RNA sequence: GCAGUGGUGGCCGAGUGGUUAAGGCGUCGGACUUGAAAUCCGAUUCGCUCUGCGAGCGUGGGUUCGAAUCCCACCCACUGCGC
RNA sequence: GCAGUGGUGGCCGAGUGGUUAAGGCGUCGGACAUCCGAUUCGCUCUGCGAGCGUGGGUUCGAAUCCCACCCACUGCGC
């Protein structure tokens, strides 16, 4: 959400640019108008609603002081009990109206302000359509060379998935892994985590559900019809399984005074997500790519808001994942997302897309964010310690990037390290590979 | 351990009924004529010699001798209906010299349709071995009313230690020797002190009873295993 | 569920050893007597349907060929029908029809009884099971391995946090009761756990496998029991409704990997290793020590899932080795236990018998369930039609597979026993047998960095 | 998530409104042959009061005297989209 | 899951039907290791309004009394 102060010429805003930014992002610059009206609405019904309470707080003391509208105290101290009692049920009424008109605007101007987004960082390319717009920043390895199979191939060859079973027991595109690929996915969980603690990350195991009423704050109201399932305990709770582990650990430090000293606070996020859209556009989406549970390892930072921080913590996260993957010898380009695809928190966004040999394309591997104090004001987890008198906090900054989700990384391995014999094991897993499958992953079935 | 003593009662009570199915499964393919009886008889060599063949199945054992010697007239005995009936529709079938007709040689009487003192030898080639071991001095009591006071009974059928008393699993075992096959039949494999004091309680006299030694070998296979079959025969005493 | 020919007397069947078996279970006999005659009325049903489905099907056959020879216009028999005209063989076919309907509807509630009393009697029991309805006095203990009657100071309630690896009411903040974050070097040690089960069982020829964890509800209902299904399970609601239930432990989805299937006698005796996370929704708090990480409502689990054959005592002898690598698990992590055999009241439905590894925590001074083996025999692979051969035999009936589970580890419980029985003054030591699996800096001592909570 | 084609027995695969669910392949047992076999004969979803009858062709239903064949829904695949 | 007591501000702690939510301890700033000021949200800001787990009730008036839920702790179930 942002700073409601920026839509009021009042203060030092002016929602001249929330337009301009509402329509970089080709949304509606119709809802900065809707949101300015129903705010300036707003603020005269609070004025109002608090001299009403302000009369009645009044009237309550001379009640009690005599105990033991267009009123002053002094002309209200010469009155029976009584007569107040009436003034009394006067303002309660007046009271009334007020606060339903009050609530009406702030659920008006709360629901058009959950869909503006984030302002956007001078270097987004402004469009709309992403496979020609998308800016690649800069490429790594051999993006041009071809090999035999795909993954959706390779993962049979090996025998370590079971998509038929598994869609018998969880329904479409559930899956069971197996064998050596359950040991790839753990080496790859466990080389992630040791690079990432490495650099100062504290890995984090989050819970695989989330409350409601914490889960609407770092989420949008579009994720949670189309992606988010729903959890029912006894009795009929409303818990909703996560997403990704970004979500929890948002929620980590919700209403919180951070400490300056301690800022560039970095958790690695280790936990399973569940996604509901699972749609195919094709062979070569198939298999282990896009299933509705795997499990993801995430770079999550709070970082300081001043002094361009934020913007060299961005940089360094997304460099953190290209070392993760020129050690693993994935050849990739950096994309820098358009405008028109990114989510509302986000103010820039760089994609990682992995070269696929056996399938000719490229695929989104990593996804790295700077969402500045969208989220951070709305979790409110304020930067400093101590606020000043008549001075508004300041929000810190969230980042977020996902280092490695192990089905894809899985899918992208197999298919660069394809030989005629099986699949070669990646230098930097061997360590973290069971003896037996330190140099070589073999087939032992043939291609469908 | 055994098979349930209560499948061994359903076992006992649908013996022809069993027998009746594998004829209706099997037909007259399974089991192939025995060209080897003469050869291996001291009689059947060569008047008219009446012969009570008990277990007759489908022919396979009497219609190769019958058609070897033609003075024989034959008595034919099978408690299956449908062995009857394939023996009846066979095509060296004629009713002057042989004479079929079902009984079960346990709970039925052979003098319903032999005369008695009459047939002058009789075969038992693999039959005793699918009668409970219970009721066998049952058909030696049967067909010892009606054999001529000088005649013999001949007997082949499996012995002790057979290979295909070993094929059989642990979940196939009736009891000491006694087997049951996939199709509901039994097999009992005999030895010759049990065989011969089964014969000398109804009133027969050993003549020669003594095991015969086979093998079997599948040459694609290159199995070569070991067979023991039990051979015999008995005299009635002659006074 | 178990065979219903054990009921048939007319088959070799006897139902007095299932009273006997449902008093020893301490449950209620009388359920066979409801059983029996419920199935003796089912047969009878089933007998009239069968016959009346017969006098249909030849109706139709008659009423075929008088069609196909261009014909110019309930103890029926063949010949009977036919000598009717079409118009009455349909005059006939409405009154099957009717009183088909109607045996039809009496006898799908016959089934139903008869099967809602059939899932409520619990398998056969092993003759080593001690006969009881007190876990507390007579479960019997068979093995003691270690010290189980050491003390020390912190129970693992106050060391998963001054080792600063756990926040217990963010996470309540953020799941509810009981939520946790895991943090830090307790990250590092489950998955160093992890690792050393997962290799340790590969090595014992087990395949890793790694399930989903949501189940259909069609396929759960047969791997499942009514309460645990009832109230134990959360339910999965995605768009549109939703028949997907959180697994509670990998045994449930492995089970029903080779659902109806005719597996070969050959390869039978199939080990699994399953890893899959948990969730299950009863916690309760029996004081203090049974707080912080050890009753929650998610953890991981690695399960050990065998499918044997049912002959020649073969399930047994692997209930054995189940029990036997499990207990060599925890003896390479160094950690006190002795093995129960659980008392007849307390074993569920499919158990024949079931054995449990309980850690001593000598923080806490008490003994903890860490593993829990199970032998099932034929009881859920009859449910779930798993044949122990590839063919079917003439006469004989099918055979089904034994089914054994055991759990191998459960990580937040043996981040427990480990943290209780490793602590020192200054950290926790880590044991030998994980140091390859953690990080550096993390392979000699996790040290203290917080005040305890009761201090 | 749409808007098309599909789903047969352990597997492949025929199937045409009146099957005996063909043919194979795999698996499993039985073998008594003297003219033994470098093979032959069979069985192979569920149910019942079993030499037979009933049910079953993804799962549920409908139309028809009759459906594995025609219709619908759902589920799961594959091909195109949305995301 | 039920049957007992609980829930105060960044923290801890007083708080009785009428507070400036007291005192401390942090922290920030200023003055020169002490002192002073500030240190939840809102507003048309030097003052008013709201906030004492979250919602409601009773009362002129509730942090205080009642109820529901949530989360704890103490016993039970399991
Ligand atoms: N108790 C009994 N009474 C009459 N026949 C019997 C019998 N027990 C078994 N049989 C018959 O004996 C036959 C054995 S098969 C052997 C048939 C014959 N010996 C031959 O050489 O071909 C079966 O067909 C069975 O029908
Ligand atoms: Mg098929
Ligand atoms: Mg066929
Ligand atoms: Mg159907
Ligand atoms: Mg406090
Ligand atoms: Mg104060
Ligand atoms: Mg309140």
């Amino acid at each position: 959400v942002l700073d409601l102060d920026l839509f009021r010429v009042d203060k030092g805003g002016d929602p001249a640019l929330i337009r301009e930014t509402q329509e970089k992002r080709f949304k509606d610059p119709g809802l900065v108008d809707q949101l300015v009206k129903a705010d300036s609405e707003w603020r005269r019904c609070r004025f109002r609603a608090d001299n009403l309470n302000k009369l009645k707080n009044l009237c309550s003391k001379t009640i009690g002081e005599k105990m033991k509208d267009d009123l002053t105290a002094d002309a209200l101290a010469n009155l029976k009990v009584s007569q107040i009692k009436k003034v009394r049920l006067l303002i309660d009424e007046a009271i009334l109206k007020c606060d339903a008109e009050r609530i009406k605007l702030e659920a008006e101007r709360f629901e058009n302000l959950r869909e503006i987004g984030n302002l956007l960082h001078p270097s987004v390319p402004i469009s709309n359509d992403e496979d020609v717009d998308n800016k690649v920043e800069r490429i790594w390895g051999d993006c041009t060379v071809r090999k035999k199979y795909s993954h959706v191939d390779l993962v049979v060859m090996v025998d370590g998935f079971e998509g038929e079973k598994g869609a018998v027991v969880a329904g479409s595109r559930g899956y069971f892994l197996k064998g050596v690929l359950v040991f790839l996915e753990q080496a790859l969980i466990q080389y992630a985590l040791r690079t990432l603690g490495s650099r100062g990350y504290i890995p984090i195991y989050t819970p695989f559900f989330m409350r409601k009423e914490v889960m609407q704050e770092v989420a949008q109201l579009s994720q949670f019809d189309e992606e988010l399932y729903k959890v029912i305990g006894k009795g009929s709770d409303e818990k909703y399984l996560i997403a990704t582990s970004e979500q929890p650990i948002a929620a980590l430090h919700r209403d919180e005074w951070l400490r300056p000293e301690d800022l560039p606070i970095k958790y690695a996020g280790l936990s399973t997500c569940f996604r509901q859209e699972v749609g195919s556009h094709g062979r070569d989406t198939r298999g282990i790519f896009r299933v509705h549970q795997f499990e993801k390892i995430e770079q999550f930072v709070y970082s300081s808001p001043h002094d361009n921080k934020s913007w060299e913590m961005f940089e360094e996260m997304i460099t953190t994942a290209e070392e993760f993957y020129q050690s693993l010898g994935i050849p990739y380009h950096i994309v820098n997302i358009v405008s028109g695809s990114l989510n509302h928190a986000a103010s820039k966004k760089l994609d990682l897309e992995a070269w696929f040999p056996g399938s000719g394309a490229f695929r989104e591997l990593v996804s790295c964010s700077n969402c500045t104090d969208y989220q951070a004001r709305r979790l409110r987890i304020r930067y400093g310690q101590t606020k000043k008198m008549m001075d508004k906090v300041e929000f810190v900054h969230m980042l977020n990037a996902t280092m490695c989700a192990t089905t894809r990384t899985i899918c992208a391995i197999l298919e660069n390290y394809q030989t005629e014999k099986g699949i070669t094991v990646p230098e930097k897993l061997k360590e973290f590979m069971p003896p037996g499958l330190q140099e070589l992953i073999p087939f032992v079935k043939p291609a469908p | 351990t055994l098979v349930s003593d209560f499948k061994q009662q359903k076992l006992e009570q649908e013996a022809q009924k069993n027998w009746d199915l594998f004829y209706k499964r099997n037909s007259t393919n399974f089991f192939k004529d025995r060209h080897w009886t003469t050869r291996e008889f001291e009689e059947l060599r060569s008047q008219k010699l009446t012969m009570l063949e008990a277990g007759c199945g489908v022919g396979n054992c009497l219609f190769p001798l019958l058609e070897e010697d033609p003075n024989i007239f034959a008595y034919a005995c099978d408690f299956s209906p449908r062995a009857i009936e394939y023996v009846k529709q066979n095509p060296l079938y004629d009713t002057e010299r042989c004479k079929v007709f079902q009984c079960d040689l346990t709970k039925d009487d052979l003098l319903d349709h032999v005369p008695p003192e009459s047939v002058d030898v009789v075969m038992l080639i693999f039959v005793l071995s699918a009668v409970h071991p219970d009721k066998m001095h049952l058909v030696l009591q049967n067909i010892y009313k009606v054999l001529k006071p000088g005649k013999s009974v001949l007997f082949r059928d499996y012995g002790l230690y057979d290979h295909a008393m070993l094929r059989f699993k642990a979940s196939s075992k009736l009891g000491e020797n006694f087997y049951v096959r996939q199709d509901g039949t039994r097999s009992y494999f005999f030895t010759d002190d049990f065989l011969a004091q089964l014969f000398m309680d109804t009133g027969y006299e050993e003549v020669v009873n003594e095991y015969v030694f086979r093998e079997t070998v599948n040459k694609k296979e290159g199995l070569c295993v070991p067979r023991v079959f039990l051979q015999s025969k008995f005299l009635k005493p002659p006074k």
